[PDB]
């Protein structure tokens, strides 16, 4: 009787360990200021932003897409030709951050690294647009 | 290498029934001890750690006073955020009002917050102050020194 | 080498009637498994595939959403068609209206469409974007800048 009890205890312990491992692999806490999103092939990253509570992933679909939804500053220098055509160097700081809800789409199209694909293009084109109209 | 481990495992005496259960309990206790060990960020004196996570969303509620506060592995990534002060200094060559090249230095003392650790830690990065101060100081000095004579 | 294989095959014990059929069934199951394996392209995250086809033309209708879609073997090499964005940059020196050489840059963000992938890939190969952007970009830049003085 003792041997059967010990075997059952060991089996129950192994099952508990496996269940805990699975639960931990699916679970991860509430930091502030990411918003990761279910990364699913069938739909593309689930159209729903996964909410700010300790809102989980189901296994292997949401490779934690660390949508660092806090703020970052980015400095873009532009060697812009002024009206008198003086090459003026102007460094613009753009503070920026992503949008919570559309982080799914943001990963389906771009990915985790949404920010760097955008800021330089708009900022350079636009500082040129501006300081082109303006003098040294 | 694996053969040596197998031989060592086989060489362990086949003791009574109780010893195996005792060994299993000891292994479980050690695993639980490790899990509990990770579970509080020992953030250094005068520091903080908000939770760092990835969680399909992120809840900015559980913000965490000095030292003893409640983490977990891959659930709470901590990094020991220093709410203690860290200073800065930045300079600027300005075209002043007389268009004289005015080089002005400026020592900026920017510090990190405790109950609003978030914007700092992740997307401002652990290197928040570096990402923040330089060219704002530059704009300040150039604007105000182009406004001021020598 | 063949003699060694023949000797090994002969050395296999001649057991009862059942294990021969069991081995045949196992071999068939493995062959079926491999045939199924080649037939579902894991076109990577955010990618797509037409039916790269070896029969019936290349049917330009059965196009394949990201990931979970199926290739025929030796009738479907869906080389991984990256419908995700791959940026580009193209420059041009132009003779402005005053016959003054002027350098103009232009960074393009061109992407392929998922439901017209058939000819996009067949016709414009894997490297559609490289086969497309440069000449139009240069035509636009030169046609618009020869019009625009410096």
């Amino acid at each position: 009787m003792a041997a059967k009890v010990f075997e059952s205890i060991g089996k129950f312990g192994l099952a508990l360990a496996v269940a805990g491992g699975v639960v931990n692999s699916a679970l991860y806490n509430v930091d502030a200021g990411h918003r990761a999103v279910i990364f699913d092939r069938f739909r593309g990253v689930q159209d729903i932003v996964v909410g700010e509570g300790t809102h989980f992933l189901i296994p292997w679909v949401q490779k934690p897409i660390i949508f660092d939804c806090r703020s970052r500053p980015r400095n873009v220098p532009v060697i812009t030709g002024s009206k008198d055509l003086q090459n003026v160097n102007i460094t613009l700081r753009i503070l920026f951050r992503p949008v919570a809800s559309q982080l799914p789409r943001i990963f389906t199209s771009i990915g985790e690294d949404y920010d760097e694909r955008v800021l330089p293009s708009i900022t350079t084109e636009i500082l040129k647009s501006v300081v082109a109209r303006f003098d040294a | 290498m694996a053969q040596n481990l197998k031989d060592l495992a086989g060489r362990l005496p086949a003791g009574p029934r109780g010893m195996g259960t005792a060994l299993k309990l000891l292994l479980g206790a050690g695993a639980v001890a490790y899990g509990v060990r990770e579970s509080v960020f020992t953030v250094e004196g005068g520091h903080r750690a908000i939770f760092f996570n990835r969680i399909g969303g992120v809840q900015q509620d559980t913000i965490l006073a000095e030292g003893l506060h409640f983490r977990i592995p891959w659930f709470q990534y901590p990094i020991i955020y220093d709410i203690r002060a860290r200073p800065r200094k930045i300079s600027s060559p300005t075209g002043s009002k007389d268009l004289q090249m005015v080089n002005i230095s400026l020592r900026v003392l920017s510090r990190p917050n405790a109950q609003e650790l978030p914007s700092m830690y992740q997307r401002l990065g652990l290197d928040y102050e570096e990402r923040v101060l330089p060219s704002i100081v530059n704009e300040v000095l150039k604007s105000v020194v182009a406004k001021f004579n020598a």
